[PDB]
Order: structure tokens, then sequence, then C-alpha cells
RNA sequence: UUGGAUAAGGUGCCUAAAUAUUCGCUCAUGAGAUCCCAUAAAAGGUGUUGGUUCAUAUGAACUAGCCCUGAAAAUGGAUGGCGCUAAAGCGGA
């Protein structure tokens, strides 16, 4: 957590995990940019954490709606509000952390030209048993309404086609060095190749 | 009976679980205070756990281990259920499992990385100057082709 | 928790069996039927040169076993549908209205008129892949066909909901299509 | 006007079953089990009442 | 049968009860297999329900 | 030597007799085997077996001696059969589980680990009734049985442990449980 | 006052300290979460997990763990919150 600003990819972590791990680096000091956030798993079977939602919505201001419980259905936003109950938020430092936490659904203008980072300790695949029920976050939203999933999938799609593009093109580039280390590994000096050699490179 | 030509098919059959814990697989222990060490499996002893060895070419002793604490390598050599820590070591010496190891992709980096590790202030000064030589050649070439 | 257990599906003749990630497709005479399995770790695995495939799963309780065996008969299913098709046989029997069953838009959206006489229209919409055909031996009953076990089956069970009544005694009422026979073509 | 196997084949369906003597759920003539949770799958079950 | 019945019977008293058959001959303090031997070298006089056993003592 | 993974539970054949007494002068002695984390614990799994058994107690008996002993080959698998009585929060029971292992002491741990989360029994609940090395003829358990198959073979399909110094928070690219 | 080392308790984040290790057990369409303490019962359960006693690898009967039912009140809502299921639950080591 002493980069700039990190990226974090959600797709394939678990929701809970994922947002304590972000909390405390914010806390720390750290920039960080939750990204795809409709692709961020459930532990509990889909239907039950509908019912949680449900729940959670019924609970209201019974004299004035317009204070309270907020329920912010966008999953992105769901991210942003974990995140903010395994915080401080209420004193300023909290406060500052929380502002530094940045979500978004999909992937934007500039965190696709960014590395995007994974957390292994709060992944699904790392942390359930492949005979449990677990829930896809963006689904799940769709279902407490959110409209705007069908959309956000095109659009990973279409962000998928450039990707490959690019990637291709990146994969050109890395067999051209390559190449051309071949080449110039007999045109350097004998004692100093033996070394590089000898230290992996 | 003989197969002809499905021994050729059963050879290039792919099988999703390659490495299976079973006696005489490599294994590297990953946790404990021996970790990045090579051990041999010699007995299993439940679902979870198993008796390794570490060939006195080795430093690790032979131990109960939970499996959970070993990752298994590509390497194997055949032995008797029973085989004591010297038998283990006269087969692996013979078999030379360990160099193959070492040619392996996953075992020369190991390598590399134990070097580095190990590597005093000026050969990585002297390695350093390598990459830049190297670069300042890669760039002309890049140069040239440009 | 069970170290080894193993399942052998026998494979027919004219079937072309491709499976990959537990996503099995199987090709024959009568289509092409795709269905994953991704939902239960087993590592099912096909043996081209001969026939058969074997699914496997490694530990787990008998609820593994239990799984694994479901795979198994679905597999199996999944081959009789391609090698020949699925012939869901359903008799309609009314007690003073003759049900009027009328099949459109190639052999899909059965209409069924004239239920106990409410002079209304149920429609019944086939699943992807099924035809719904007539008697040509009888008077009454209705095939449903189409390779896959299961969307044939699904849609006979629509058409059965559509049928039924409601809010009258069901043990004098016995006005209804049901499934009579459940064979292959 | 029902033609005696087909009134048959109406009864296997309609009439031949189980019932649950706590929730009153339909089961198959041969079960031992509620299925249904909320009687917490009781063993009590009688035959589908016939005339 | 006897058990089906305490088990019934058992429905209606509070708490937790348990029905235990006995390896006793009937309420009697004897195992079986040690009343049939008894009764075999006649140490044992039965009244009613109640059974008393010669103990080698009162006088003859 | 791993000092994570050991339990320290050990054997100690414990021998003690009641004191003498001028009416009693040739007392008998009475020796066991108990599973203990150390001697002084088993001294006093001892004591309280002899109270339950006999007419005995620490106060008026006297420890002869405390061995301690060692797995003859501790790297041998071994099929154990285990006795044991619990205590529940209902009642009393006796059962009979199978464990294999490597040394007597590794089954007791095992098996105070299974009586815990199977049972939710307590060590204080719970008193070993023997433990004997079971020849392969005669393993009844099916956990067991199947471990002493011959040619066994296995996949590693746990997740690896990495160390708490290769461990980090953030990954570059998503790790794999596959392995191979 | 300074430094140390603990106690009760904890160690996913809030929250200082383990997403520690180790062996089990749990999936809940109103889970569970630690003395006092802020509740739950009789009775069930072909849910699973162990057992015990029997009979001829099935059929019984039981038994106890977890889990489910039984389980309904009024502002909205409370294992303290967020959450958590290869637990961050329960029982251990
Ligand atoms: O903490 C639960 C909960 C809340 C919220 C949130 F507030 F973000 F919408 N989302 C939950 C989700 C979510 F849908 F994944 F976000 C799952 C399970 C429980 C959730 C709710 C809160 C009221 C009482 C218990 N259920
Ligand atoms: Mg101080
Ligand atoms: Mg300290
Ligand atoms: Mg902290
Ligand atoms: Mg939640
Ligand atoms: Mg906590």
């Amino acid at each position: 957590m002493y980069k700039k600003e990190y990226v974090i990819d959600c797709k394939g972590h678990l929701l809970g995990r994922l947002a304590s791990l972000i909390a405390k680096e914010l806390l720390n000091g750290q920039r960080i940019v939750a990204v795809r956030c409709e692709d961020i798993n459930i532990s509990g079977s889909l239907y039950r954490n509908k019912l949680k939602y449900q729940e959670f919505l019924r609970l209201r201001t019974n004299t004035n709606p317009k204070k309270g419980p907020l329920h912010l259905r966008e999953p992105s936003k769901i991210l942003w509000r974990c995140v903010r109950g395994m915080l401080p938020h209420k004193t300023y430092k909290g406060q500052l952390a929380l502002k530094k936490l940045k979500v978004c659904v999909g992937m934007p203008y500039p965190y696709d030209k960014k590395k995007k980072y994974v957390l292994p300790s709060a992944l699904r695949a790392f942390r359930l048993k492949k005979h449990r029920r677990y829930c896809r976050l963006g689904t799940l939203s769709s279902r407490v309404g959110w409209n705007y999933d069908t959309l956000v999938k095109k659009n990973e799609v279409l962000r998928k086609q450039v990707s490959k593009a690019y990637y291709k093109k990146k994969v050109n580039n890395l067999n051209e060095k390559k190449e051309i280390k071949t080449e110039a590994l007999n045109l350097i000096n004998p004692e100093q190749r033996q070394v590089l050699e000898n230290f992996g490179y | 009976v003989e197969l002809t030509e499905e021994e050729l098919y059963i050879s290039k059959k792919n099988l999703l679980f390659k490495r299976f814990v079973e006696p005489g697989r490599l294994c590297l222990i990953e946790y404990g205070p021996y970790a990045g060490k090579l051990c041999f499996i010699v007995d299993i002893v439940t679902i979870t756990r198993v008796i390794v060895d570490g060939a006195f070419i080795t430093g690790v002793p032979r131990m109960v281990i939970p499996l959970k604490r070993l990752k298994l390598l590509k390497e194997r050599i055949k032995i008797n259920k029973n085989c004591k820590s010297g038998f283990l070591r006269k087969t692996v010496n013979s078999t030379k499992v360990l160099e193959e190891f070492n040619n392996s992709k996953l075992g020369k980096k190991m390598i590399i990385k134990k070097k580095r590790d190990e590597a005093t202030d000026f050969e990585r000064f002297q390695v350093y100057f390598a990459k830049r030589e190297l670069k300042k050649k890669m760039t002309t070439i890049k140069n040239k082709k440009n | 928790k069970t170290i080894v257990s193993t399942q052998k599906v026998l494979i027919p003749e004219g079937v072309k069996v491709a499976i990959n990630a537990r996503k099995v497709t199987v090709s024959g005479k009568y289509g092409t039927l795709r269905r994953s399995f991704r939902h239960l770790p087993i590592d099912i695995r096909l043996n081209k040169l001969k026939k058969y495939i074997k699914v496997v799963m490694w530990f787990g309780v008998p609820d593994s076993l239990a799984c694994i065996r479901t795979v198994c008969t679905h597999l199996k299913n999944m081959f009789t549908g391609v090698t020949k098709k699925f012939l869901y046989k359903m008799r309609l029997v009314h007690a003073h209205f003759p049900i009027n069953s009328n099949i459109v838009d190639n052999n899909t959206r059965i209409e069924i008129r004239n239920y106990l006489g409410e002079k209304s229209v149920r429609f019944v919409k086939a699943l992807p892949g099924v035809v719904i055909e007539k008697s040509p031996n009888v008077k009454d009953e209705i095939y449903v066909s189409g390779a896959d076990i299961e969307n044939v089956s699904l849609t006979a069970a629509l058409i059965h909901q559509s049928v039924l009544c409601r809010n009258k005694d069901i043990r004098k009422f016995l006005d209804g299509i049901y499934v009579s026979e459940v064979t292959t073509v | 006007a029902i033609e005696p196997s087909l009134a048959q084949l109406a009864q296997k369906y309609n009439c031949q079953k189980l019932i649950c003597r706590k929730c009153y759920a339909r089961l198959h003539p041969r079960a031992t089990n509620c299925r249904n949770k909320k009687c917490g799958r009781t063993n009590q079950l009688r035959p589908k009442k016939k005339l | 049968k006897a058990c089906e019945a305490l088990r019934r019977a058992k429905y209606k008293f509070p708490g937790r009860q348990k029905v235990f058959v006995s390896n006793k001959w009937g309420f009697t303090p004897f195992s079986k297999d040690e009343y049939q031997q008894y009764k075999k070298k006649g140490r044992i006089i039965s009244d009613g329900v109640s059974c008393k056993f010669i103990r080698e003592k009162g006088p003859l | 030597i791993d000092n994570s993974l050991n339990t320290n539970i050990h054997q100690y054949h414990i021998v003690g007799r009641a004191i003498p007494t001028a009416k009693d002068k040739n007392p008998n002695v009475y020796r066991m085997c108990i599973f203990a984390k150390n001697d002084t614990n088993a001294k006093s799994r001892f004591w309280y077996f002899m109270k339950k058994i006999n007419k005995l107690k620490k106060s008026n008996g006297e420890l002869l001696a405390c061995e301690q002993i060692k797995e003859r080959f501790p790297l041998r698998v071994k099929n154990y059969g285990v006795l044991l009585r619990y205590d529940s929060r209902t009642g009393t029971h006796n059962m009979y589980k199978e464990f294999r292992d490597t040394t007597k002491e590794g089954a007791i741990a095992q098996l105070y680990s299974e009586m815990a989360g199977r049972h939710r029994a307590r060590a204080s609940s719970i008193n070993i009734i023997r433990i004997s090395e079971i020849s392969s003829s005669l393993v009844r358990r099916p956990h067991i049985k199947q471990l002493l198959k011959r040619r066994l073979r296995f996949p590693a399909l746990h997740l690896p442990t990495l160390q708490k110094e290769y461990r980090k928070k953030f990954a570059s690219k998503r790790p794999s449980t596959y392995r191979m």
C-alpha cells in the first residue's frame, strides 16, 4: 500500500472480505479505485442475499425517509457503503479515508489503461468451497432494481475486444524484444554475458 | 496382451489431475520452519497428513506434515512403500531427479532467486552494468530495425 | 469422506460427444445438445478411442457421490435424446366438453380451447427445440418430442398446468391432459 | 364420458397421493415424509381421501 | 407393546423421561439369569409379585 | 523441529499405591498408562482414576513410578482403535473410534479434536478406555479401511498456505487453485 | 513519570493484535457468534455428522452434535456495526 493509486479489479472477489481489505489500506493512506464492481460475489445463496437486501430496504426512517438509511442499489454504491461500514467515518481521518476510495461499475476512462490488481485473500475461488451457493452482486442489484446491468455488460464486452486488440500488440512487442535480446546477447562482452546468464536475465 | 496403438492414446490423453500425492512425489514445502525445501512423500498418514523425508541431500528430517503445507512437483521416482531414508537417498541420487528438477522452469527460477538473494553489492552492480550494456545494444538494434 | 468415486457412462454408436470443462456437448441424428455441469466439482473425461465416458469425483461425502450419479444419469439421457427423440405421450381426458387442441407456429405454441367450456384460449409455448404433434393412431393423445429429455418434460408439465382446473373438487372433475407414456421414437 | 383407462390415468395424478397431516401438501402415494420445511419434514402422512 | 405404552404415557409427564427395559426378572431385584439359577437350586420363594430369598440365617 | 505442528500430549506410565498401614502392611500396587499434556497432569489423572475405582486418594497413597513412554517407531503409520467413555449434556456414552496415526499420542490428540468437534465433548468429559494397534484385517471403520488401500493415490486439492512473507494483499495476476 | 512484561479479553475491518497454524462439525426461503446478559420449550425431522445395540451390505431400533421446524406485536434495526460460510460460526488443540 505504498503505491500512488491502487486500482482493484473487483471480479471474482468475495464482497465483505474485499471491503475489509480495502478499508485497512484506506486507513493507512492509500488511494483505492474499486473497478468492475458488477462481478463482486457474495457468499450467501442469491435468494438469501436478495431477502437480506429487502430487509435492509425495509428499515427506513419512520418520520421522514428523505433522511435515514439511503438504500443505494448500484453494486459499486453497495460496495462503497460496505467499505464505509468498516470505517470510523464519523471522525475526520475516517472521512478522509472514505473520500480516498473511489468505486466504479465496469471500467471507465483512466482505469482501463492502469494495471488492475487482485486481492488473493479475498477471492471467491480461494474462500468458498465449490459446493456452496454464491451470488453475483450485479444480478442482486438488478433484482432489487438497478436496470443498467445489461448496458454495463455490453460495455464490458466492448472493452474486452479493445483489450484483446491491445494485448495482441503487446505480445508482438514482447516477442520483438525477446528477439532483439537473443540477437544482442552475442554482441556484448563474454564475461558480462556469462554473468547475465548466471543471474537469470 | 499388448495395446499396439492404444499405448499412444494413453500417453497423450489429457488428465486433469497430474501430480498425485503418493510415494516418491518430489514436493516443495511451503509453510513452516522448512520452506522452499524439497522433500519426498514416504508414507501417507491420513486424508490430510503425510510423512515426508528430505533425503540427506536436503536439510529436512523425516516428519509428518499437513498436505496443505506441500506443493506437489511434476517429479516422481518409483519407491517401495516401506522405503527407509537411506534407500530413498540411494534411489534419488541414482535417478538424478534433483538435477532434473533444477533443469525445470520452476527449479531454475528458484535457483535464480537464491542467487539474487545471496549476491554481493558488487555482483548486483555488475549485473546492472550488463543490463545497461544489453539495453544499449538492444536500443541500437531497434534503431537499425526502424 | 470417500477418496475415489467413479461412474462409467457407455456412449452409443452414432454419437459425437464433446466435453471440455463440464460443458458437455452432444451431436446426434436429431440435433445437438449442450448442457453445462460446472456447478459441481467433477473431472469428467472422454474415451474417444474406445467407447464410454468416465465421471470421477475425488473425496466428498455421500452428497458428492449422489451428484456424480445425477450427472451420469443426465449424460445418459442426453445420449438417448441424441440417438432417438424422446416421445412424451399426453392423453387428454374430458368428462363433458371435448378439448380443442390446435398446433401452430411450426408445431410449437399449442392452443387449448374449450376446456370445461369456458370459451377462452389457453396458450402454452414449447421450449427451445421441441416439436408438439397430434394423434395419428388414436383420437386424443398428443406427442411432445425433441432430443432433450428435460425440455420436452418441461413442456409437458407446462401443458398440464395450462389444462388443470381451479376451485372445484379435483376427485370429481378428472378433466385434463395427462402424461400417459414416457417413451422414445 | 370418461373411458376407464383414461379415468384411471387421471386418478393416478389427481387422487392416488398422500397428504401431510400438518401442512396439507400433496405428496406422492409412497412418501414417508413431508418434504415441506414448515412442518419440519414430518412423518405424519395420511392417504388422500378417496370419496 | 409395554415399551410403546410407556412411551405413550411419557407424552403426558413433564420434563425428560426414558423407557428402559431391565435385565431384572420383574420388580424383584435379581437379574433374569440369576433368578433362573436361584429357581433351579430352590433358594427363592415366590409370594405375590415380590419374592423372598432364603439367606441361610433363621432357625430351623 | 516444528513447534507449530506438535501437540504436547504424551503418554505416561504411572505406578502408585496406598500408604502401608499397620492393619494392611502389604497393599496392592496399581499401574496405568495415562494420556496427558505434562507429567503433573498425568499424575493428577491417575489419582482421579484411583479415586473412581478403588478406595484410594492422593492423600493416603504415594506415587511409586512415573515413566513417560515415547513411541517406539514414531514414523510408522499405524491403525489405532480407541475406546472412550464420554459425558454429554444429556447423559453418558461408551464408544469406539479408529484413528490412523504415527504415534499413540498423536492418535489421542486427533481423538480429542474429533470429540470436541463432532460431539462438542470437552476434554474433561472424556475417559480414554484403551487404545491398541489394530491389524488391517480387523479395521471396522470405513474412513480407515479406505486409507489401507493397496497402491493408494490422490491428487492435492488443498489451497496453498503461503508464508506470511510471500503473502501479499495485492496480487498481479489472479492466482490459480487448479495448480496441476 | 519512562521502559518492560502481562491480566481479563481479544487478534477481518471498525480496533492495538493472526484473513495464524491445526483437526472436526455446521448452509439456515428470518444461521450462529463467548459469564452476569438481555430469553426460548415440550414435541418432531428418510437434513447431515458421529455413535450404541441388534438382526439377516441391506433392514431396524435407538442415541447424541451441529442444523432445520416448532418460533407471532406493534417507529426502522441491531452477534455492538459493517460483514462473515476453505468463517470473521460452533467445539477444540
Ligand atoms: O447487513 C445486511 C446487508 C446490507 C446491505 C446493504 F446495506 F449494503 F444494502 N447489503 C447486504 C448484502 C448485499 F446485498 F450483498 F449487499 C448481502 C447481505 C446482507 C446485506 C442487512 C442489513 C439489515 C439487517 C441485516 N441485513
Ligand atoms: Mg507503562
Ligand atoms: Mg506484550
Ligand atoms: Mg489492526
Ligand atoms: Mg452482506
Ligand atoms: Mg472479531
